[PDB]
């Protein structure tokens, strides 16, 4: 499933994103677009032999286990096939667990690269 | 998909538009003005907050589904909801 | 912003020719590139999401390509359907800005 701006942003707020560890909704949302362009299946399968799944782009060696993915740590206890659903639980729950703190966004390059210290609410205006 | 209707399809006027949503997209409506063989250009971006370089006599407003524009500037308008998946445009008012 | 150069201005082909315009980003945009087509009298109409996701209904004829600076649609098999003007659209960065727009004609 593909999500607009405002479905995403209010799936996540449900789901407890909105402020989680200081880090409001709009960085949430800026970090899915540009990671999987609101693409719940998006998998991309990097040269270091990892693969990212679903609409937060998790992890292959260490998040989830895809069972093709040498080192396997899959941290988040989730079959990487089960990131994929039209239902954001799965991605949303692998990302609390992912950011522990107030440099856990750093998880993301492209939200390190691209949203951090921008006007990231630009992203639930209007919602 | 969500269809916005504009009206009216056209106006003459010398020197008011409506747009409606047929599902509720709360305020994640823009407003875009084209000249012709011009690219449209972004006028007010949800609901209300008008661009930089935009004149206060554009101005916007509404909320849900019912939606106004209100005003050199003969040119199509057209309102576009980006809240939701496929982001949309009215059929415009020349 | 982010700038988008677009081109060509207009182009005319035959019904069946392979027919590509491109877009250009000022900076790195990812994926975050649409296509809209706007037929004559109409809005314009996403036909393209995300440099490659085709929409619903829109023929396989249609497609595109690019991930950071340069993108391309590609219309394998004009068509005299496709007489229309073709818009890139970066949609990652506030504000959503539109490429110049390409016509394109049918002999």
């Amino acid at each position: 499933k593909v999500f607009g701006r405002c479905e995403l942003a209010a799936a996540m707020k449900r789901h407890g994103l909105d402020n989680y560890r200081g880090y409001s909704l709009g960085n949430w949302v800026c970090a899915a677009k540009f990671e999987s362009n609101f693409n719940t299946q998006a998998t991309n399968r990097n040269t270091d032999g990892s693969t990212d799944y679903g609409i937060l782009q998790i992890n292959s060696r260490w998040w989830c286990n895809d069972g093709r993915t040498p080192g396997s740590r899959n941290l988040c206890n989730i079959p990487c096939s089960a990131l994929l659903s039209s239902d954001i639980t799965a991605s949303v729950n692998c990302a609390k667990k992912i950011v522990s703190d107030g440099n856990g966004m750093n998880a993301w390059v492209a939200w390190r690269n691209r949203c951090k210290g921008t006007d990231v609410q630009a992203w639930i205006r209007g919602c | 998909d969500i269809q916005m209707t504009q009206s009216p399809s056209s106006l003459s006027a010398s020197v008011t538009i409506t747009c409606r949503a047929s599902q509720d997209i709360a305020a994640a409506l823009n407003w875009y003005q084209q000249k012709p063989g011009k690219a449209p250009k972004l006028l007010i971006y949800a609901s209300s907050y008008l661009q930089s370089g935009v004149p206060s006599r554009f101005s916007g407003s509404g909320s849900g589904t019912d939606f106004t524009l209100t005003i050199e500037d003969f040119a199509t308008y057209y309102c576009q909801q980006d809240g939701y998946y496929p982001a949309t445009f009215g059929q415009g008012t020349k």
